[PDB]
């Protein structure tokens, strides 16, 4: 057990580092990578989950800064909290 | 019992020809076969365990332009490391988020561990659906 991770504990910079780690697979193991993807999903609260990273919608920018901006905009549009 | 998947063995088998959309088939039927070009690279090599073989499969996927062309940049990074690529969210099961290698004939019923003609690539969802119908 582990409580939900919250995005407003992260600055935009910190979140961009986390997304870049995922996109580069800059982890020690596959298990560590899937743990980070899970945490990313918990933080964004976005219904598409890991698809933001791996199966982007046509027209979406799937670079790390692209994914961060997609999350930021979606949270803004849906009345959710932003970064620290 | 001692676990055969945790002992070394020698990869065998032919695999099957697949197209650049092979991983879509992993969510249907009995999943996708091991691609023939991957079998060609691994056949007769010794692996320390089934997990070591699994890493070798995804390493070989990363090296094959046609079998990796459909992966997005993030999934290409994963397979470059020998990690299994993430499936679409709608094919995940809890913390099982990546493609899985499963044995078609169970090892306990005579299936071989490293026989590439006995291995299927499935999404977690398709695996669980198959298993639940047994």
């Amino acid at each position: 057990m582990e409580l939900k991770h919250s995005i407003s504990d992260y600055t935009e910079a910190e979140f961009l580092q986390l997304v870049t780690t995922i996109c580069n697979a800059d982890t020690s193991s596959e298990e560590e990578l899937v743990k980070l993807v899970t945490h990313f999903e918990e933080m964004t609260e976005h219904p598409s989950g890991s698809d933001l990273i791996y199966y982007p919608k046509e027209g979406d920018d799937d670079s790390p800064s692209g994914i961060v901006n997609t999350v930021k905009q979606w949270r803004a549009a849906n009345g959710k909290s932003g970064f620290k | 019992m001692e676990s055969k998947r945790n002992k070394p063995g020698k990869a065998t088998g032919k695999g099957k020809p697949v197209g650049d959309k092979w991983l879509d088939d992993a969510g249907k039927d009995s999943g996708a076969p091991i691609p023939d070009r991957i079998a060609d690279k691994l056949r007769d090599k010794e692996f320390k365990s089934f997990d070591d073989f699994r890493k070798a499969v995804w390493e070989e996927v990363s090296k094959d332009p046609e079998l990796s062309k459909n992966l997005n940049p993030s999934n290409k990074s994963s397979v470059s490391k020998g990690y299994s690529p993430a499936t679409p969210k709608n094919q995940q099961v809890g913390g099982r988020k990546v493609y899985e290698l499963h044995h078609d004939k169970p090892i306990s019923q005579g299936g071989e561990v490293y026989d590439m003609d006995n291995i299927r690539v499935t999404t977690p969802k398709r695996h669980i659906d198959i298993h639940r119908g047994k």
